[PDB]
RNA sequence: ACUUAUAGAUGGAUCCGCGCUGCAUUAGCUAGUUGGUAAGGUAACGGCUUACCAAGGCAACGAUGCAUAGCCGACCUGAGAGG
RNA sequence: CUGACGGAGCAACGCCGCGUGAGUGAUGAAGGUCUAUCGUAAAACUCUGUUAUUAGGGAGAACAUAUGUCACAUCUUGACGUACCUAAUCAGAAAGCCACGGCUAACUACGUGCCAGCAGCCGCGGUAAUACGUAGGUGGCAAGCGUUAUCCGGAAUUAUUGGGCGUAAAGCGCGCGUAGGCGGUUUUUUAAGUCUGAUGUGAAAGCCCACGGCUCAACCGUGGAGGGUCAUUGGAAACUGGAAAACUUG
């Protein structure tokens, strides 16, 4: 349970695997922030944030698309305790020519992969997500 | 230049590609040791070896001496292909070679031994030289033209674009390196230039 | 494939060794030991003549050569071609490696080679066995 | 051109001021890519003051004014 | 029409209670220069027009390139089992790069500009999933923010 | 001690040279810290004599004096005597 | 055209730093290992010989031994890390 | 004084500057693998100076107490000091190419009856070597033929970018288990660092570039790319980082 996250990550590709959705996953300040920013490109049922102290407990609901086929794809982590790559906000780098996005922490607030290329703030840029 | 005999080569290479020929006062079918059988089949190695055999009789293009400016200009402008086929062509040795003034196919090369030597620069009685925008092969030092070169003034019309023979030098280079259009029918791009560098 | 360990704990390549060890070399008398040369060019100078008859894949018959070289050890060759050199006792330019179907032998003749010439009967290869000032 | 706030901790010390202060960084190598975090020994010096037992201080690159020994530094953290 | 150029000719024989049969085993690339080539699965004993007992059954599996503007949009180095390939964008004249009869499924597609190599295998039953897992992993320019939930231009 | 140096890689076809201050014993090629350019002492390339020699110049007071038969290319300029 | 209070300078460098490779068939650690304390002196601090005393200073992390022992604009060269 | 630096038999060692045949020619013969092939082979006519009979050969460039008063100078700089050598110019040949099928790119066969023997991984002669002995050449070539062996992208057979676990060529005798690689939730005291940067902007011949002198190639140069946290330490606490705790069901 080091990382409060990690497997939780693919295990929307690995839950939605044949676009399915029951799996209850735990919390955290960026679990309130992993699921909390692609929802800004209408990508989950629903996670408005942890109801709940402890870093306890939330529902995943993973929205899936209109053409039925994963709307991720597939997904890794390149950011995890054990394995730290910390690169600039200049080439970060093409995630599919563009094709994808990325949502993570920054040195000035938080971003996506939507500010890194125009704001130039930034630190372990963490994924690619599709 | 020759380096051997010629005419034989209807079935080695296509044709010299820029004159009349020595083709068919006889059977010109069989390349060679195949005279009572079939044709010669396809591939891209019998292919790219037969382009060559297209190159190497067509022009004076000889291998370990031509290539260089395709990959030289490989750093200039635009997948290198076609730019070859118009880098191998580009010299005043082409455009004065469509010019017509010869009649042996050395005799492009050969318009300068004692034809035309100054053009705007060295007397330089060679094949070659380094033809950038607006090069000739142009009048001769202490002469201006020969009769072995000169006796062919336009000894062909409508000579191509950037050789528009402002005659009695028997050569014309209007503006720069020219458009690959008006050279081998035949030819290709990718199977002159893209077969080169493997 | 997991990278700390990595730097505490490193990996190999692979494992190959290198062609005609007993080769590239020139044995010493005043210091005795071997030098690690790979030089272009060398000498090779005679012992016997020597042959060995069984021969299965080819089934034909052709001898070869037992050519020592410096100072006292076994070294082995071949003569590759249609050419009998019925002689010895030569100073030659050596060729490198081994030819096709014989064993432990990596020691060989240039055409010429300040010895002999070649086998005179060839006139068509004018770039084998021995084949010098041929029309083309 | 000054002269740096070195710092770090002791180990141990013999006779009358034979101190020290441990030296550390963060870095890593130039291969295989990984936060290990290392060290080397230093050679400061007092009267028998800056010693074993908890000397978590800063040292110098001077004049050593010393043996071998080459720091005059000493800026702490506490005490035990 | 399909350039109906030969893949691959191979021998099997099946022993039996007697003298073994042989056979020649083969197919056609059915490439109409737009992305999508399919088999036939000419199981017979004979050579040329084995290419044509493919040209038969052919189109029952043939699949799109989602073409973008002699180019691909997106980066892929993906196999179905050994064989991979790698494809990118390109400016539109790069000169060609390919292996096998996957000179038959990218100089044969809607793109001809890539950097494609075949990472790995390249050979004649492992070319072609290659490249076939390749392209299918692609999408065009205004679909991605549908099952994302936006619009594309969402992106940068 | 300061005397005059050069750069070298590859040309001429005309008396070619360059500006510097290397030590007094040692060849005329040397080595320069503040590359002031070069000298064409061919009187045909008079687009190469590029040369700013500004730390070069201010050995008048330092220690400087035409020596080796330098002083034609300082006989053009005056920016000496100042004591 | 001599000798001096004085100089800009020359190779350097008194020296600082990262420059500064391999052999685990070489860890219970060298008596100076820890560093303070000398009459001394090199344009140069100072275990540098000596000056005074206590080592566990080490400590399973390479103490140390230890084998080729120049480096650095060069050259073939990669897409790039550079190698 | 050079013995520092210079003047060179030049090794076809580097590769180039280009020169040793022309206007060529009706298919053209007396035909050399095959039995129409390289035959548009040939001849005998003409074209270039550029190799060769001579010649004058002065390419660079500025040297110097007394000359009169460190800016500096004349009555003071031709061994190679002859080059660019147009120069009329005859015809002053550019050795010879490999395997000789198909890949490494090659063309067929008499010799050859397993007697010699072909063979860059593949690979060939026992009575048609579309391999060999040899013979007229098409693919590359003309100062070039087969070989000599070194790391490069290629070798993705280092895995810094680009490494398997049951199975090639690979997983714990495990109760045990120092160092430490890793090492809960949330706020965190940090104000170092990354975000990245004001600055220092200290030179480069040339740099991510290009170009100009040069019979173009051997031999030189503008440097706008700041010389690569170098002469100042940073503001974003979102955190590996002087590190106060709380949560508990794990």
């Amino acid at each position: 349970m080091t990382d409060p996250i990690a497997d939780m990550l693919t295990r929307v590709r690995n839950a939605n695997m044949v676009r399915h959705e029951k799996l209850e996953l735990p919390a955290s300040n960026i679990k309130k922030e992993i699921a909390e920013i692609l929802k800004s490109e209408g990508f989950i049922k629903n996670v408005e944030y942890v109801e709940d102290d402890k870093q306890g407990v939330l529902r995943l609901f993973l929205k899936y698309g209109q053409n039925d086929e994963r709307v991720i794809t597939g997904l890794k982590r390149i950011s995890k305790p054990g394995l730290r790559v910390y690169a600039k906000a200049s080439e970060m780098p093409k995630v599919l020519n563009g094709l994808g996005i990325a949502l993570v922490s920054t040195s000035e607030g938080v971003i996506t992969d939507k500010e890194a290329r125009k704001r130039n703030v930034g630190g372990e840029i963490i994924a690619y997500v599709w | 230049r020759f380096r051997g005999s010629n005419w034989k080569k209807s079935r080695r290479l296509g044709i010299s590609l820029s004159g009349t020929g020595k083709e068919l006062e006889k059977r010109p079918y069989a390349p060679g040791q195949h005279g009572p059988n079939q044709r010669k089949k396809l591939s891209e190695y019998g292919l790219q070896l037969r382009e060559k055999q297209k190159l190497r009789y067509l022009y004076g293009m000889t291998e370990r001496q031509f290539r260089n400016t395709f990959d030289i200009a490989g750093k200039k402008f635009g997948v290198h292909g076609e730019n070859f086929m118009i880098l191998l062509a580009s010299r005043l040795d082409a455009v004065v070679y469509s010019l017509g003034l010869a009649r042996t196919r050395r005799q492009a090369r050969q318009l300068v031994n004692h034809g035309h030597i100054l053009v705007d620069g060295k007397r330089v009685d060679i094949p070659s030289y380094s033809v950038k925008p607006g090069q000739t092969i142009s009048v001769r030092e202490k002469s201006q033209k020969l009769n072995i070169i000169v006796e062919s003034v336009e000894i062909n019309n409508f000579v191509p674009e950037y050789l528009n023979f402002d005659a009695d030098s028997l050569t014309g280079t209007f503006v720069r390196l020219p458009e690959r259009s008006e050279l081998p029918a035949e030819i290709n791009e990718q199977l002159i230039v893209e077969y080169y560098s493997r | 494939p997991t990278i700390n360990q990595l730097v505490r704990k490193p990996r190999q390549s692979k494992i190959k060794k290198s062609d005609s060890p007993a080769l590239n070399k020139g044995f010493n008398s005043k210091k005795k030991k071997f030098t690690d040369l790979n030089s272009p060019q060398k000498r090779g100078v005679c012992t016997r003549v020597g042959t060995m008859t069984p021969k299965k894949p080819n089934s034909a018959l052709r001898k070869y050569a037992r050519v020592r070289l410096s100072n006292n050890i076994e070294i082995n060759a071949y003569i590759p071609g249609i050419g009998h050199n019925l002689q010895e006792h030569s100073v030659v330019l050596v060729r490198g490696g081994r030819v096709k179907d014989l064993p432990g032998v990596r020691y060989h003749i240039v055409r010429g080679a300040l010895d002999t010439s070649g086998v005179d009967g060839r006139r068509q290869g004018r770039s084998l066995y021995g084949t010098k000032k041929p029309k083309n | 051109n000054d002269r740096k706030v070195y710092v770090g901790k002791v180990v141990s010390d013999k006779m009358d001021k034979t101190i020290t202060v441990l030296v550390e960084t963060y870095k890593t190598h130039k291969l295989y890519g990984k936060r290990v975090k290392y060290s080397k020994k230093y050679k400061t010096h007092d009267e028998n003051n800056s010693a074993k037992l908890g000397d978590i201080v800063k040292i110098q690159e001077t004049r050593p004014l010393s043996a071998t020994k080459r720091f005059r530094l000493v800026e702490i953290v506490e005490e035990s | 029409e399909f350039e109906e150029r030969v893949v691959t000719i191979n021998r099997v024989a099946k022993v039996v209670k007697g003298g073994r049969r042989f056979r020649f085993t083969a197919l056609v690339v059915v490439g109409d220069k737009n992305g999508r080539v399919g088999f036939g699965t000419g199981k017979a004993q004979e050579v040329p027009e084995a290419i044509k007992k493919a040209v038969e059954a052919a189109k029952k599996d043939l699949v799109v390139v989602p073409r973008v503007e002699g180019t691909t949009p997106h980066t892929i180095t993906g196999r179905y089992g050994s064989g991979s390939v790698f494809m990118k964008p390109a400016a539109p004249g790069t000169g060609v790069i390919a292996g096998g009869p996957v000179r038959a499924v990218l100089e044969l597609a809607g793109i001809t500009d890539i950097l494609s190599k075949s990472l790995g295998s390249n050979t004649p039953i492992n070319m072609v999933r290659a490249t076939i897992d390749g392209l299918q992993n692609l999408k065009n320019a205004e679909d991605v923010a549908k099952l994302r939930g936006k619009t594309v231009e969402e992106l940068y | 001690a300061v005397k005059i140096r050069l750069t070298r890689l590859g040309s001429k076809r005309n008396p070619f040279y360059r500006i510097v201050v290397a030590d007094a014993r040692s060849p005329r090629d040397g080595r320069i810290i503040e590359q002031i350019g070069t000298y064409n002492p061919t009187s045909a390339n008079a687009p190469e004599i590029k040369v700013d020699e500004a730390l070069a110049l201010k050995w008048l007071n330092d220690g400087a004096k035409p020596t080796d038969t330098v002083h034609n290319i300082l006989s053009k300029e005056g920016i000496m005597k100042k004591f």
